[PDB]
């Protein structure tokens, strides 16, 4: 527009400029970094028109030119920072890179001079006062941080070459000479007026920008007051500055306003506003000047907008001269601007006073305005229903919305009545018959006039029929073209909400076929702008969605309405349907818009169908027969292939979903259903395979679409992937109705999904599913560059047709991504429908289901096949589709569908093919398969997937005790018992086909940790179901162990889960068998140790390298790698069998053995810190941890045994505690008896039932949970195999072992297990001492932070508290821990009162918390126990 | 490589070791440093000396961030813990020679910092016969006399003041109240 006009004019350059974005402004920016560094004036001229372009790169530059000696461009720069300031915090936002060079250079301006009680105040300051009436020191530098210059006047030439002289005769401080400058310069100045009155003119502006963003003063207002009092008239620049300084300090108001006098009709402000308005008014008085004026008007508009001016402007009477502001100004731009400008204080001060503005009769006054206002548009614009001016348009707009807020106001509720009979319809008529003439805004505003009116007085509404104001409301907003934008659509059916009100208004509405024309605005692209979201952050369709709701209040008021609003939604989607149907249009992202269209017909129609939640619309929708074309925009041919997954496509399945949830309605799943068989029967040749050595149908028939550029955007071009993607959207409706959890919409759902039509469906989704699998990986496999195929044409007849790899690529991957999606989503339904099967007609669903389930695991490829792959591939996919659906997250089955899977099939075709898979079509033996070298590449993630499916199957404890079982009762009764039976013995015949030979490249640890969780399973299952075969799990308990041990050499990290199967076959079987168990791993243990030690014999003879060698032989033997998983293992088994093993870990002596390895491999660690090439042996942390838990369970037996000699083996005396009374009150004889037999079985917690309350013990804590509330309640018990521990030369040898790991920083996992060894054994002072004189401490400040873990810094103060506690001084800190303990009520876990003096204080419940100090030393605890307590 | 137990970390246990353990503070007390023992020490110096004048202070170049507030906290807990008079009196004697150095010290950021430091130190130990020992030690009096070893033009100069007279408020308020 005319500002690019300008732009090309300007790109003499300055006498433009004079006269009167991106390149203009670098344009701009260029004379800046260049100036900076006839050109002044030419900067000046880039500056004044700046300072107009912000009010409707460069800082740099300009904090540099404030550095300048003529003050007009700093003066200059001033008024552009001022402009930002003033509008946007542009400023203040910005980084301090600048805005402190920028803010400091401010502050050196700005800083006072001393004002009036020196003599310079700013009235004095622009009075020439002779200069002989100044104080002498005027024109004198003295600048500190040493510089004073008594006058400048002997040097007066060039001040900054004055400046850089003072840099090379003094050294300045570094980036603030700018208080050097500034100071110079003024010196210069006040010599004379110009730079005097230029410095308090820059002083002003900087104060103003460093108020918008100690500088103010006492008798800073009085100043500038005394500034503005000054009548040689010559100032008014000086004058608009302090108005705009006292504006900014506005953001000291009550000396503001003491000073300036507003608070009386006669004050000097007050009087000057009314000289300024005079002077506007008549012409013989000439006028204040524009910017005096502007700043005036601005100051009042400031202070209005604050209480305490407000009342000072009601105060002073003010309304009355504005009013006169309002009356008789003329018409030109600047008196319209200064209308503008009143009318926005008349609205400021009438949000407080209503009185004066009656009086005054200012409603009159403004309607009279708008009138003339409106009669000088009507010479422009005559027409009206039988461009405007920027500053008119801002006039109207201001007084239009002080006519709302009057109407919406009282004090006008009495005689607004007689507003609608002056002339204001007369005007608002063409405002509203003129909506492109003036703006769409005050278009709104003046309907909103209207219809804020007829709300006051609906009375008065037949009034505006008989002048007929309202027909043409309804001829400008229906009719005429609405103006596109969203607060117009928005207002619209509250508008006609007030237009229908008096029934004959109704009546008109109704005659011109309102939502025909309403509507439309959905349908056309002049408005998606309008629709389109705001901010990126509100809601797709908010817009629609307001609008929607809107005329849902509308013919809820209004409810004759709602029957032509349904047709003409209908119409809507009739309309969609033609666009979508025809071949002519194509969806844009000729092109149309339709997927935008759908989105917000369907948020419209959402909105008004669930915004009551009352069923009428959706009701009176349905029965106008809408549903119809709303399902079928789904499938619309020439709608996009990425629509199913798109937000159109979600918001017809919500439009959906709210009518079948609010009108409990099957009418929308049966109809999609029809449509959808409709579509599935299309595209049966996707079913039929090439019956030749052939790839894709859907490859095949691409390839034939002759060579249309692109075939995929035509719906000819290619049928059955826009029947694809037709199914595709109708599945993510049946989806997204699925996902609810109303059981009445699941049980109408199912009710449709069991029909002939249901089950029609669901068995061609079934096969369409099996054709997708196919055609993906086919697709997958022929994008696959020429690895996976076997050298064959099997799709390339028609890649050659299709195409330059990627040429025929990028072809194929729509194909890919329209079946591969689509199977995900058929995938995700189905598990839906197994849930709301689950929770008659379900059992029809659900046979459905598992013969799909059937199909999928006995699918074989037609016999042109390549490569098993594909078969393999499509195995993969329906064994990780049958898992979702037989069982729940969380690995509970379905009873239905486990017993459907089992009868129909689908079990006996599970493991048939897993032997197909071993045995490649039984071309090998399945014995053999699994370690033949010619095994199918995806033979591992097949059986991965098959085992953590038949994990899930085999577990009792959740086939037994699943939520989802059936009742108890024609039919078959299942029994996950006789499931569990056949299930375990087909599986253990594939597992021992799988139990000892060699581990696949990838996919052989998850193999191996799934078929022993199996083992695990079936071992702990047949227990407790033959209790409602053995021998071949005793004799493989027998045998197992060869194959633990060769997966604990090639997989290390299934050790935990061959753990779990030795346990239990441990607890299937003997401690015989434990014996030989633990015996054997001990061996194993003893030979993997033994040639280590014989492997680090210091190495004499030099025959090996005896560096390099040496040290990695150590951590590398084979050995070495046994160790860490031989130990590992034992220590596991110590864990659980905390005993049996221990007393085998104390006879065998293997301890000795790993005490004297921990010693031999310090030479060698050692020497390895001293090659700098520390690699440290994973097996040391084994041994380790396996110390440590052999000493902490001797420990414990010890503390054990010693407890067992205070108790009686018989009825051992459980009581609880009552922290209310203090009293450990018994349990009844089942309880205690029950406890204590669990306690004695060493069961971690143990559950019981008192009073039908649920309470369980937790035997760690020794807490009573009440498993409803959750209180937690102390207990006790009520008092009346040795395991040696480690011996004193053992320690011996461990601690220096330790200390020297620490020495070496071995690694960070072996200095934590290492250090918590350390922690046990020091808890002995004598080994402290020991570890403390081997001059561990400062090992361990030298550790870096690459040998450092979690708990290190926690760790380590225990163990130097474990150095710092002899004997002594444990005493007395144990004494100072009793005390505090017996004299503060400490709280607890226990529910025990915080300071409590009941429960607090019991000897029996103090002991409990003094526990860690007990065992910190339970012998000295005595001592001090029994002398302070 | 960074070492695993910074001075931050070792303060912190020391403080810990301190709260406990009655002799640790009387130990700490009486332990001082040796000349060429670090590059850090210029002559036998107590280790509360070293605290205050060397860890203690914040400085705008990092070895450590959270130094001061744990070389705070190590010195609270050497005062809290009672230790008769082995320990306070002796941290209580090498706050004042610390304050009277830094006074003496040469105008200085470091001068400001070590006095801003050492005022915060008072004031946490403040919030009974740590009060006893200020008074009986003058340390009030040297706080008021602080401004007369100042260059009060220096924009340092009022915040070293603040931080002077923020024990200076609270002891005047526990002693006349």
């Amino acid at each position: 527009a005319d500002c690019r006009a300008l732009i090309d004019k300007l790109k003499d350059e300055q006498l433009l400029l004079e006269l009167q974005w991106v390149d203009l402004l670098d344009r701009f920016d260029g004379i800046l970094a260049d100036a900076g560094q006839q050109l002044k004036m030419l900067l000046l001229a880039v500056l004044n028109f700046t300072a107009l372009l912000i009010e409707y790169s460069s800082i740099e530059h300009l904090t540099t030119l404030l550095a300048s000696s003529d003050m007009q461009v700093v003066l200059a720069v001033l008024n552009l920072l001022y402009v930002f300031s003033k509008r946007s915090n542009y400023i203040t936002r910005l980084g301090s890179d600048k805005r402190t060079p920028l803010l400091t250079r401010l502050q050196h301006l700005a800083e006072s001079w001393g004002g009036k009680e020196n003599g310079f105040g700013l009235a004095e300051c622009c009075r020439d006062l002779h200069m002989m009436k100044y104080p002498p020191s005027a024109t004198t530098l003295h600048f500190e941080f040493y510089i004073h210059i008594e006058q400048l006047d002997k040097i007066s030439e060039s001040p900054s070459e004055i400046m850089e002289s003072l840099t090379k005769m003094y050294s300045i401080p570094k980036d603030k000479q700018m208080l050097l400058f500034t100071h110079i310069r003024l010196a210069h100045g006040f010599s004379n007026h110009r730079k005097r009155l230029q410095a308090v003119q820059a002083r002003l502006h900087a104060i103003s920008i460093l108020v918008y963003s100690s500088i103010l003063y006492n008798g800073l207002i009085e100043e500038l007051v005394d500034v503005l009092q000054i009548t040689d008239k010559q100032l008014m620049e000086i004058k608009a500055a302090s108005l705009r300084t006292l504006t900014s300090i506005v953001h000291k108001l009550s000396s503001i306003i003491d000073c300036t006098g507003t608070a009386s009709y006669h004050g000097f402000l007050p009087v000057l506003v009314r000289n300024c308005i005079q002077a506007m008014i008549d012409p013989s008085m000439d006028p204040y000047p524009h910017q005096f004026a502007t700043a005036l008007f601005s100051f009042l508009y400031h202070l209005a907008s604050y209480d305490a001016g407000g009342e000072a402007l009601v105060s002073c009477g003010m309304m009355e001269a504005l009013l006169k502001v309002i009356k008789f100004l003329g018409d030109e731009q600047d008196q319209i601007t200064f209308v503008t400008r009143a009318v926005r204080v008349v609205d400021l001060i009438t949000n407080l006073d209503m009185a004066a503005f009656q009086s005054h009769s200012g409603l009159s006054i403004f309607i009279y305005r708008l009138e003339h206002e409106v009669d000088l548009c009507r010479k422009e614009c005559p027409f009206v229903i039988k461009q405007c001016i920027p500053q008119r348009a801002a006039l109207l707009k201001s007084m239009l919305n002080f006519l709302k807020k009057a109407i919406q106001d009282p004090a006008f509720s009495d005689g607004i009545r007689h507003v609608m009979d002056g002339s204001l319809p007369t005007s608002l008529k063409h405002i509203i018959s003129n909506a492109e003439y003036y703006g769409p805004s005050l278009f709104l505003l003046a309907t909103e006039v209207v219809t804020v009116f007829v709300f006051q007085e609906p009375s008065l509404l037949s009034s505006l029929q008989d002048n007929g104001l309202t027909d043409v409301m309804l001829h400008a907003l229906l009719i005429k073209d609405v103006p596109a934008t969203r607060e117009v659509l928005g207002s619209l059916p509250n508008v006609f909400s007030a237009l229908c009100l008096n029934a004959r208004g109704l009546q008109s509405f109704v005659q011109c076929q309102p939502f025909e024309r309403l509507f439309k605005v959905l349908l056309s692209p002049d408005y998606l702008p309008a629709m389109r979201r705001r901010r990126s952050s509100d809601p797709l369709g908010d817009t629609a969605s307001n609008l929607g709701s809107a005329v849902d209040e509308l013919m809820r008021h209004q409810p004759t309405l709602k029957t032509d609003a349904t047709t003409a939604i209908i119409k809507l989607l009739e309309e969609i349907c033609n666009l979508g149907r025809d071949p002519k249009y194509i969806c844009q992202k000729i092109p149309i818009p339709l997927m935008d269209y759908i989105l917000n017909v369907m948020k419209f129609v959402e909105s008004i169908l669930s915004n009551n939640t009352t069923d009428d619309h959706c009701q009176e929708f349905v029965n106008q027969k809408g549903l119809l074309p709303l399902v079928t925009i789904l499938g619309l041919p020439n709608l996009p292939i990425d629509f199913p997954t798109s937000a159109a496509c979600q918001a017809v399945a919500g439009v959906c979903k709210s009518i079948l949830t609010l009108s409990h309605e099957p009418k929308v799943l049966q109809e999609g259903l029809l449509q959808l068989d409709s579509i599935l029967s299309s595209l049966e040749p996707l079913h039929r395979p090439i019956e030749s050595p052939g790839g894709s149908v859907l490859l095949r028939e691409l390839a034939c679409a002759g060579n249309v550029a692109d075939a995929t955007l035509s719906a000819q071009a290619t049928p059955l992937l826009h029947a694809l993607t037709a199914a595709h959207a109708y599945i993510m409706m049946f989806v997204h109705t699925c996902r609810v959890g109303q059981s009445e919409i699941r049980s109408i759902s199912v009710n449709q999904w069991g029909s002939q039509l249901g089950l029609s469906v669901l068995s061609k989704l079934s096969q369409l599913y099996c054709s997708l699998v196919w055609e993906s990986t086919v697709l997958l496999s022929l994008c696959t560059p020429n690895s996976l195929p076997s050298g064959c044409e099997f799709g390339q007849a028609d890649m050659q047709k299709l195409v330059a790899m990627a040429a025929r690529i990028k072809q194929i991957k729509p194909l890919l991504s329209a079946s591969s999606r689509l199977g995900r989503a058929l995938a995700e339904l189905f598990g839906l429908l197994v849930k709301l099967c689950v929770g008659p007609a379900a059992r029809s669903t659900a046979s459905a289901l598992t013969k799909l389930l059937t199909k999928g695991l006995s699918w074989q490829p037609p016999p042109y096949t390549p490569t098993p792959r594909f078969r393999l591939t499509f195995f993969i996919c329906s064994v990780g589709f049958t898992s979702p659906m037989l069982f729940d997250e969380r690995k509970y089955p379905y009873h239905l569908m486990l017993q459907k899977f089992l009868c129909s099939g689908g079990h006996n075709a599970l493991f048939e093919t897993f032997n197909w898979a071993l045995s490649m079509g039984g071309k090998v033996p399945v014995s053999e398969g699994l370690e033949h070298s010619d095994l199918p590449d995806g033979t591992g993630e097949f059986l991965d997937a098959w085992l953590m499916l038949v994990e899930k199957m085999v577990n009792p404890t959740t086939v037994l005790e699943s939520p989802h079982s059936l009742p108890a009762k024609n039919f078959p009764q299942f029994s996950a018992l006789r499931f569990l039976v056949v299930t375990q013995k087909a599986a253990f015949t594939c597992i021992k086909n799988l139990w000892n030979r060699k581990p696949l490249k990838v996919y052989g640890g998850r193999m191996a940790e799934s078929m022993l969780a199996i083992l695990c399973h079936i071992l702990r299952g047949e227990p407790v179901i033959r209790e409602r075969e053995q021998d071949e799990l005793h004799t493989f308990t027998d045998t197992m162990l060869p194959g633990c041990f060769h997966l604990l050499d090639e997989l290390p990290d299934t050790v935990y889960r061959v753990c779990d199967l030795i346990m239990t076959a441990i607890k299937r079987n003997g401690a015989d068998y434990r014996d030989m168990i633990l015996k054997q791993v001990v061996n194993q243990v003893w030979e993997a140790a033994d040639v280590l030690i014989k492997a680090a014999l210091p190495l004499t003879t030099s025959d090996t390298k005896t560096v390099s060698e040496w040290i990695s032989q150590m951590a590398t033997l084979p050995q070495a790698s046994n160790l860490a998983t031989r130990i590992l293992l034992l220590t596991l088994l110590f864990e659980e069998l905390k005993l049996p093993c221990a007393w085998v870990v104390e006879s065998s002596g293997i301890l000795n053995v790993l005490i004297k390895l921990l010693e031999v491999v310090q030479p060698c660690l050692q020497a390895a810190k001293e090659q700098k090439e520390v690699q440290t042996p994973k097996w040391i942390t084994p041994v380790l941890l396996l110390i440590d838990f052999y000493e902490k369970t001797a420990i414990s037996s010890k503390r054990r045994a010693q407890m067992t000699k205070y108790l009686q083996s018989n009825s051992n005396n459980w009581r609880w505690f009552d922290d209310r009374s203090g009293r450990w009150c018994s349990y009844s004889a089942s309880n205690n008896s029950t406890i204590d037999s669990a306690w004695k079985s060493g069961e971690t917690s143990v559950r019981f039932t008192a009073g039908r309350r649920r309470y369980t013990v937790q035997f760690t804590t020794m807490v009573q949970v009440n498993e409803e509330t959750g209180n937690r309640r102390p207990v006790m018990l009520t008092l009346l195999i040795l395991i040696q521990g480690l011996t004193e030369d053992m320690v011996t040898v461990l601690i220096r072992a330790c200390v020297s790991m620490l020495g070496v920083p071995v690694d960070p996992d072996t200095l934590h297990a290492t250090l918590r060894l350390c922690l046990r054994l020091t808890r002995d002072h004598k080994y402290a001492m020991m570890f403390a004189e081997l001059k561990s401490t400062r090992m361990i400040l030298n550790l870096t932070q690459s040998s450092g873990f979690n708990g290190f810094t926690p760790l380590v103060t225990l163990l130097l508290r474990h150095i710092i506690e002899d004997p002594c001084t444990l005493r007395h800190t144990m004494e100072k821990v009793v005390r505090s303990a017996a004299t503060s009520g400490a709280g607890s876990t226990t529910s025990g009162v915080v300071s409590g003096s009941l429960g607090s204080r019991e000897i029996n419940y103090i002991l409990r918390v003094l526990g860690p100090a007990a065992c910190r030393n339970p012998d000295i605890f005595t001592e001090v126990a029994n002398c302070c307590i | 490589s960074k070492p695993l137990m910074p001075t931050s970390t070792i303060l912190r246990l020391l403080a810990e070791l301190v709260r406990s353990y009655v002799g640790i503070a009387t130990l700490i007390a009486n332990y001082s440093y040796t000349v060429g023992q670090s590059e850090l020490i210029k002559e036998d110096c107590s280790v509360l000396a070293f605290v205050l004048d060397h860890l203690l202070p914040h400085t705008q170049n990092a070895e450590d961030k959270d130094t001061p507030a744990l070389a705070r906290l190590f010195l609270a807990s050497l005062a809290a813990a009672g230790s008769g008079t082995d320990a306070q009196v002796a941290l209580v004697n090498e706050v004042k020679a610390a304050l009277g150095r830094a006074l003496a010290m040469a105008e200085s950021t470091e001068k400001h910092a070590r006095l801003q430091a050492v005022m915060c130190i008072i004031s946490t130990i403040m919030e009974n016969n740590i009060i006893r020992l200020f008074l009986k030690k003058g340390l009030v009096n040297d706080l008021a006399r602080v401004p007369h070893s100042l260059d009060l033009s220096s924009p340092n100069m009022a915040n070293t003041v603040n931080a002077a007279l923020k024990p200076l408020e609270t002891l005047s308020r526990i002693v006349n109240q």
